[PDB]
């Protein structure tokens, strides 16, 4: 049985996961490009960690 | 040196012009008490002196300070221009027989075509139709003469500036004499008006002396349209336009509306916008059900009220302190203003008669009151409380928003591309969310749940789509102006309304700023970057270099345009280009299912979104390519931000020794933190977001959603299945369906911040209003008159060029005949415009004076002898009537009136020389050609055939123009006179990637030449995919643009002047533009051929390809000689016992069918594709700038297979712009699996669809059947393709089933279109026997490099498979 | 197992509860219009009372309070009605178009 | 099992604290390894098409 | 079985604990707050430059 109480935690469990990571792009804002944080809370991405491994030769 | 002014209103009418202006003329605040009244009379401006200074204004001033005269609001003056009648006995005599003369040479002109087309159907002046519309048009009618004099006096006081002003610069016109009573000074920075009876003066901006000529035209063509329409209507029912209009309520109509804006002065242009309101409900008042249109009449005439109070309560607060204190009549503080309102509305309802037909075509009422002057600082202290507000959202709906664009996405994917998208975060998801990714499928919106979407917000992926690493300069470069940089925005401002402390400051700043950055236009801005480089775009985007920049402004000028600077400017567009390249394939939308609609306005909708509404989104777009920060840089910079009025006359006080405007303080017109939203920025992200949002409304609302959305329009219709409660009707569900839904919708836009208000929105069960025209039972309401209002002399041209001038009346008085459906008023109509444009107004160009006049008097000398006419005049009837491509005067070829596209324009220019002369020739259209005791018909094409051969540059030009014939052959388009010209000045450009281009350039067009010239069986479209897939197609489009400036030779030396070098070679091409007619038809007993034409037995496609052969001397040319439709079919209304041909048919029962719906599915004609199949690679990998130059080189694959060199020829094309060996390109190619390039091909030269000369609705009234015709041409023909499309062969049918009955009165019940066979010839494809010049080849490529589409890396080559 | 497992699915409605009455206020202008303001998180009786007692700008802020709550607010029924009533100025000149 | 649902049950006690933590807030370490970690997690299927180039 | 899902289930609950030590970090204000931060991302560009350096 046990796998069928611990669906119900799962689907409420990453639901919790939307929520926290909707709120992390959400709290990334213009005062975030101000102090010049922004890349830290959503994470670097292709296209400039490409650019990183450019500057690594 | 010249200037030459504006000839219509283009643009806007500058608010704070008419106040800097009149504020100094008077000493006094004008139109406004805000700065640059203060300013203006601080400092005046040297270009508003000119005129202050000039002796009669210099009295008219001490005469208002002596009291004698009273001052007023250039509206005011509106109505005493409009409602002024005067007449002199004489006076009165010759403006009307001015208008009887242009309506008789309209009719003398028209009955041509009409012959031509009444001969053809087998169905001074000859046809008697026109004959009786003459007799019934012969006496214009008291309210048309009005309007007409009073245009005629407005052009001419305007023709009469300009003109002036070319010959001497600074010249101001003073004229008293022209416009009874009135006096005018009129100069390029200002008007001053004058009226002495009744003791009145305006100043106002020069754009709005434009606006009242151009409102005394649109009410002139209101008027001719609907007159034209009035007296073909008396005729026959059915012939004039779709409404029945009654003039003099009309020009009541316009009368009433130019007193509520003599009343409500500027503010009174609020009211006006709301015409459309009224006009809105009118039509749902006749179609919608009493729940419906109940409603929406009531919430419009509290818009139409709220409106008038807010005109009033502006109006009296913008005055208070004025020179204009005293000029706020009674009528608006006693009220009585709502009888003057209820006596325009009891017009509006009275002129659209209860009858769909008026209401749709009476929106041309929006367009013809003219132009608010748009306070530019008030546009904006109106907006800043929209968008510094702070927006509260719940978590939730901010989830659910991300979650349902997430969705989209995966559902966008799933569909296009077969799988998820990678995801960076699937160990988020579900077991029963897992399962739907392993498995590659998705939850439809029955199945999904709100919490679904939830969990999948939570989602991050990997990247798929990719940047161009290169800047493609065609998307990027456009004619238009772009902001200064920061430091040097106080340089939009003119230098005397600037303090000291600034002048002096960035006369210092300019030496420490780049020559671009100082340019403040888009195309110098490039021109001027000697350190350009392609990649210098991508390099910044990836770099994040728009992040907190101190270079930025967003600057705001004439409705808000918003701008600002360059390299700001490039990420925009970027991030705009990339959402339409590859985000909108996922939004295309850009017992009783209970049904509705719901329609809501995007005005509003870009200044609700704040970062966390829009970027939630626009994060996961920058996930999906890739980059931080590219489609959310609207949010992220722009709140850091000043955001400046920059209009010209519109600067802020700024205090002593301040310069940057960071620190200068928040103002009227100047403010900061601005939270997004910046006017049609992100428009195609916005609509992502409105689409997303939707299918949120649709889940928590439980119902099945359509949405269509297009610029200020969203369009909702709605069904949820219900079961009925008893007495409940179907109406009565449909309306508590769209209540419950329009409580939801509100509800959920304001869970994102977007408040909405109900003038923006509304219900409704089956009436739609989009692309601002009217559908009811899927028959269509045009807004014909709408589209043509503006009509007249030198439209949509550049130095007032005479040929695009007639090409663009045409243009435009095709919306009488495709949305109006009816050709005889479009023909008399544009044969008004046209005669008015030719007889009359080139006696008074602005550039030439009578030289293109005289001109026209050779060439009409020259047809009279040609062709033995009796009189100069008829020789203008003939000129008026052959085409443009023969340097005749006619701009819309008789073909188009029944197919909207031919694959062939030269037989389509000789059909219609040859059906035209038969008026002249009496010859008969349907019998097969013969000898006749004259021979003018067989001399005309005696000299089309036989010419001398002058070829130049034979295979560029081909490639260039598919169509073309060269040899000095036909009229010199202005891209191709210009060229030189264009190249000249960009090998002087500061930017390398333009001026090592432009250097080569008149060597790379010889080498593109010789590159195919071996090739035996020339085919032009064949030509056109080399020269498409070529690195010099890209590089073309810019001289081409940059072709079409007015100043070509003072682009890069700032000036708003033309050098008269432009002048010069301007009217060089005009005057051998309009001369041409001389040389293709010399009388020289035609080439010394003592025999003229046989044309027993003559086919005129045959001669159309001996035509286009000669002109080039090739040898053969193939694939573009297709018939003329309209010439091979022969049109019978009976099946006799030939038994044959293409029988179209009325499905439709009743027996007329104009304005009705049939039971066929609707018809728009459509070219049986070029059958290929897609091979299997991942298809996102690569950019559209690529993707598409692999499906030219396809092209080249299977149309040049038969070559000598295939395989040489597509490894140095192949290595060149797409940088693979051609055996690893090949992989990536479309394989095409038809087999006759000829006869299935796709290029921009080649039509794609084929639509008939009928509004689409209208098609469903007939059937189509081409089996009888089959027989014939499958036996003669060996069932192998011919030279026909039997797109217009359809399309013909449908049309000629409409104009048949136009001028009959019956739709017939069946026509049979029989060909001659004459015309179809064997379209086989050819061996292209001949060798590649594959040197050649790569000197274009070399030369062009610049220009490459972006090579195919290994590192991309890999992932692509 | 379920003896532990009640104290898991206790504390997932204890965080899941306050996810969904978490109001997010957007970055706006600080007090005396001093650069940009960060944006804030927080309960919705806490951000009520913050549009409550003015700490934050906005406009048609009842509206805003109400709306934020599970409510109808009076300018909300009053346009999204069945029946759309005539202002005073309307309901004047409606009786000129008859 | 009993002590897989405790582990649970302190990394639960500990997410109700620190988002407590944060609506108090509105008026690091961790996250520099949350970047580290996928950063390098990303960087190595560039790294895994660049031994396919 | 439990023996994969309470290992599903450790890492949501480690990416959850992640993510709110990004909101916490990004909730404070001052400048000494704002800067650790920065020359973090700054340090750890510096420390995937170097990483790459090996291969």
């Amino acid at each position: 049985n046990i796998t069928a109480r611990l669906d119900r935690i799962d689907e409420k469990l990453s639901e919790i996961l939307g929520m926290l990571h909707t709120l992390v792009v959400a709290s990334a804002g213009p005062t975030s490009a101000r102090d010049g944080i922004r890349d830290a809370m959503i994470g670097l991405r292709e296209e400039m960690i490409e650019k990183i491994r450019t500057e690594a030769l | 040196n010249v200037y030459l002014t504006d000839s219509y209103l283009k643009g806007v009418i500058s608010f704070s012009e008419c106040n800097a202006l009149g504020s100094y003329i008077f000493n006094g605040p004008y139109l406004k008490n805000d700065y640059t009244n203060l300013i203006s009379r601080q400092n005046p401006l040297i270009e508003h002196m000119n005129l202050k200074k000039l002796n009669i204004t210099q009295s008219l001033i001490s005469k208002y300070h002596k009291g004698e005269i009273k001052l007023e609001e250039p509206t005011y003056f509106q109505s005493l221009l409009m409602t002024y009648k005067s007449m002199t006995s004489s006076e009165q005599i010759a403006t009307t027989n001015l208008l009887k003369k242009i309506i008789r040479r309209a009719i003398e002109i028209s009955d041509v075509k009409v012959y031509a087309i009444l001969n053809k159907l087998g169905l001074t002046i000859k046809t008697t139709l026109l004959k009786k519309l003459m007799c019934s048009m012969q006496h214009p009618p008291s309210w048309l003469i009005h309007w007409f004099n009073l245009y005629t006096k407005l052009n001419n006081i305007l023709t009469q500036y300009r003109s002036n002003e070319v010959k001497n610069h600074g010249f101001t016109l003073i004229d008293n004499q022209t416009l009874s009573g009135f006096q005018f000074i009129l100069n390029q920075y200002g008007c001053i008006v004058y009226h002495k009876e009744l003791k009145r003066i305006t100043v106002t901006t020069y754009n709005q002396f434009l606006t009242w000529k151009d409102i005394s035209l649109s009410r002139l063509n209101v008027c001719l349209i609907t007159w034209i329409s009035n007296c073909l209507n008396t005729l026959n029912k059915s012939l004039g336009l779709r409404c029945g209009f009654n003039n003099v309520i009309l020009t009541q109509l316009f009368l009433y509306g130019d007193c509520i804006l003599k009343l409500f002065h500027n503010e009174g242009f609020y009211i006006i916008k709301e015409v459309e309101g009224f006009i809105m409900s009118l039509i749902l008042n006749i179609t919608e059900e009493d729940q419906f249109r109940k409603r929406f009449y009531n919430s419009m005439l509290n818009n139409i009220t709220d409106a008038a109070n807010k005109a009033q309560k502006n109006l009296l607060s913008r005055v208070c302190h004025t020179l204009l204190d005293k000029t706020v009549s009674d009528n608006i503080i006693n009220g009585r203003w709502i009888i003057l309102l209820s006596k325009f509305l009891k017009l509006i309802k009275l002129a659209g008669d209860n009858n769909l037909n008026n209401l749709s075509e009476l929106y041309f009422l929006f367009r013809i009151f003219g132009h608010p002057m748009v306070d530019e600082r008030q546009a904006m202290d109106a907006v800043k409380i929209n968008c510094n507000e702070t927006k509260f959202y719940l978590l939730s709906s901010l989830s659910m928003l991300r979650g349902a664009f997430i969705y989209r996405i995966i559902k966008g994917f799933v569909n296009n591309y077969n799988r998820w998208p990678t995801l960076r975060n699937a160990i988020v998801l579900p077991l029963r969310w897992l399962t739907y990714y392993k498995l590659n499928t998705y939850p439809s919106l029955l199945e999904l749940t709100e919490r679904d979407l939830i969990v999948l917000s939570g989602l991050r992926f990997y990247r798929e789509f990719r940047l161009p690493k290169k800047v493609d300069l065609e998307m990027i470069i456009n004619d238009k102006a772009i902001s200064p940089p920061k430091n040097l925005i106080w340089t939009s401002f003119p230098r005397n309304y600037m303090p000291s402390h600034i002048q002096n400051y960035i006369e210092h700043e300019k030496l420490k700023f780049s020559e671009s950055d100082k340019s403040r236009r888009v195309l110098e801005y490039y021109l001027r970057d000697n350190k350009f480089n392609e990649c210098d775009l991508y390099n910044c985007v990836v770099n994040q270099s728009y992040l907190n920049n101190p270079n930025h402004v967003v600057s705001l000028t004439g409705r808000m345009f918003a701008m600002q600077p360059g390299m700001f400017r490039q990420v925009q567009i970027l991030a705009e280009k990339m959402i339409a390249e590859n985000i909108l394939q996922f939004f295309p939308e850009s017992n009783y299912i209970s049904k509705c609609s719901i329609i809501t306005d995007l005005s509003k909708f870009n200044q609700a979104f704040r970062y966390e509404t829009s970027c939630i989104c626009s994060d996961v777009l920058d996930e999906l390519h890739g980059v931080q920060s590219l489609f959310s840089w609207l949010h992220l910079t722009i709140p850091h931000v000043t955001i400046i009025c920059t209009y010209r006359h519109a600067p802020p006080y700024i205090g002593d020794h301040i310069v940057d405007l960071n620190n200068v303080d928040e103002q009227s017109g100047l403010y900061r933190y601005h939270m997004g939203g910046i006017e049609g920025w992100c428009q195609k992200l916005w609509t992502i977001e409105a689409i997303s949002l939707l299918d949120l409304i649709s889940l928590k609302g439980k119902f099945s959603i359509t949405a269509l959305i297009n610029g200020d329009n969203q369009s909702i219709d709605i069904s949820k299945p219900i079961r009925l409660m008893e007495g409940q009707t179907h109406a009565q569900a449909d309306y508590l369906l769209a209540l419950n839904s329009l409580k939801l919708l509100y509800k959920e836009y304001a869970g994102i911040g977007h408040k909405l208000k109900g003038t923006e929105t509304y219900i409704s069960r089956d009436m739609q209003f989009m692309s601002k025209t009217i559908q009811h039972n899927g028959v269509y309401y045009p807004a014909s008159i709408k589209k043509v209002l503006r009509v007249g002399p030198w439209i949509n041209t550049i130095l007032d060029d005479f040929k695009v001038s007639l090409e663009s009346i045409g243009s435009l008085t095709q919306e009488l005949e495709y949305r109006g459906e009816s050709l005889l008023c479009s023909l008399i109509f544009r044969n008004v415009w046209l005669y008015n444009q030719i007889a009359l107004q080139l006696k008074n160009h602005a550039l030439c004076n009578n030289k293109l006049y005289l001109d026209i008097l050779k060439v009409l000398k020259h047809l009279k002898t040609f062709f033995n006419l009796d009189n100069i005049d008829t020789a203008l009837t003939l000129y008026m009537n052959l085409p443009m491509l023969f340097g005749g005067g006619d701009p819309n070829l008789l073909y188009r009136s029944f197919y909207r596209r031919t694959p062939d324009f030269l037989t389509e220019a000789i059909v219609h020389s040859v059906f035209i002369l038969s008026y002249y020739t009496n010859h008969d259209l349907k019998d097969k050609l013969q000898d006749l005791s004259d021979d003018r018909l067989n001399k005309f094409l005696t000299c089309i055939i036989t010419f001398d051969k002058n070829p130049n540059a034979e295979f560029v030009t081909l490639m260039r123009d598919p169509q073309a014939l060269g040899s000095e052959r036909q009229a010199k388009i202005t891209s191709e006179i210009n060229r030189l010209a264009v190249t000249e000045v960009l090998s002087t450009a500061p930017n390398k990637i333009f001026s090592k281009s432009a250097q080569h350039y008149t060597t790379t067009e010889i080498d593109l030449n010789d590159i195919m010239q071996n090739i035996e069986p020339t085919y032009p479209h064949g030509l056109r995919v080399v020269y498409e897939s070529l690195p010099f197609y890209k590089a073309e489009k810019i001289v081409n643009l940059i072709s079409g400036t007015k100043s070509i030779t003072n682009i890069l030396e700032k000036t708003s002047a033309i050098d008269l070098t432009d002048i010069d070679r301007a009217t060089e091409m005009m005057r051998k533009n309009i001369t041409l007619l001389i040389r293709i038809l010399p009388l020289d007993c035609n080439r010394d051929k003592r025999e003229i034409l046989s044309m027993e037995n003559l086919s005129i496609t045959e001669l159309s390809k001996y035509v286009r052969e000669r002109s080039w001397s090739l040898s053969n040319i193939v694939g573009v000689t297709s018939p003329s439709i309209m010439y091979t079919m022969d049109i019978k209304y009976t099946t006799s016992t030939i038994s044959s041909g293409i029988i179209i048919e009325k499905y439709n029962v009743n027996s007329l069918t104009r304005g009705e719906r049939g039971p066929t599915k609707p018809w728009v004609g459509s070219s049986t594709q070029e059958k290929k199949t897609m091979p299997v690679y991942n298809r996102q990998v690569l950019t559209k700038k690529q993707r598409d130059q692999i499906d030219l080189l396809a092209k080249l694959d299977w149309v040049y297979a038969s070559i000598d060199n295939k395989d040489e020829f597509m490894e140095e094309l192949s290595i060149g712009t797409l940088g693979l060996t051609y055996e690893k390109a090949k992989k990536l190619f479309p394989q095409y699996l038809s087999v006759n390039y000829l006869h299935r091909l796709t290029v921009s030269s080649r039509p794609c669809e084929f639509p008939a000369s009928i509004p689409a609705y209208r098609t469903t009234n007939y059937h189509f059947d081409t089996s009888p015709i089959n027989r014939i041409l499958t036996e003669k023909y060996g069932d192998e393709d011919i030279d026909i499309v039997f797109q217009n062969c359809i399309s013909f049918g449908l049309s000629l089933m409409s104009v048949v009955e136009q001028f009959t009165n019956v739709c017939p019940n069946r026509i049979i279109l029989i060909p001659k066979l004459n015309e179809i010839h064997l379209m086989k494809p050819p061996i292209f026997t001949g060798d590649v010049d594959i040197h050649k080849l790569k000197q274009v490529i070399q030369k062009q490099h610049m220009f490459l589409p972006d090579k195919i890396s290994l590192t991309q080559y890999v992932e692509l498979f």
